[PDB]
């Protein structure tokens, strides 16, 4: 969720 | 994510002239095993940085930055990606750097639904009368022509059916913003 794809 | 395909969008890393390196915090997001494609506008400049983008993804495009030392490098390319035509250019071809109505000829001419392009180190991912127009900026806040307070960036491009998430990670202060633009086709 916070970093998108890439947490 | 499974059906989604995730493409990194980035360029004008102007390593090692410019900058020495990608920050800390963004590579600490750019990891293997995650990425499936990534469309690099240029300016990389070398090929040590190419390698780079090769350990994150295996099927890595990019076109010619004037600054690169790989003149191998097409001048632009069109991919299709899912439901998306996709076009690439780095943008110093276009003047005034920038330009909408010189970027929306090449979104008309490429025949594209979303037009990558780069050379002026500011981010900016935008629909435009009902296509997309995504500018990575500088992963690596490089100084660009005319000015040197560049914003470090990058987008994530995150698609499905005929919808883009286009993600975009910026460098303010020393934390990663993190923002989500949607995208679709008609």
């Amino acid at each position: 969720d916070p970093l998108g794809p890439l947490g | 994510m499974a059906g989604h395909r995730l493409v990194l969008v980035l360029g004008d890393l102007h390593i090692p002239h410019r900058c020495n390196s990608l920050p800390a915090k963004f590579k600490k997001l750019l990891v293997p095993g995650k990425i499936q494609h990534i469309l690099c506008t240029g300016n990389l400049c070398t090929k040590e940085s190419y390698d780079y983008l090769k350990t994150l993804a295996g099927d890595v495009h990019i076109v010619r930055g004037d600054f690169d030392e790989n003149l191998n490098y097409p001048e632009q390319k069109v991919v299709t990606v899912g439901q998306f035509k996709i076009g690439l250019i780095h943008g110093h071809q276009v003047i005034p750097w920038g330009d909408m109505a010189s970027l929306a000829l090449l979104q008309r001419q490429f025949d594209v639904d979303i037009l990558i392009s780069g050379h002026t180190h500011k981010f900016e991912a935008f629909e435009h009368e009902n296509k997309f127009y995504i500018n990575p900026g500088s992963a690596t806040g490089a100084y660009n022509a005319l000015e040197t307070n560049i914003i470090p960036s990058f987008v994530l491009m995150d698609i499905q059916a005929s919808t883009v998430v286009t993600y975009v990670y910026q460098l303010i202060g020393d934390d990663v913003k993190v923002e989500r633009i949607e995208y679709k086709k008609s």
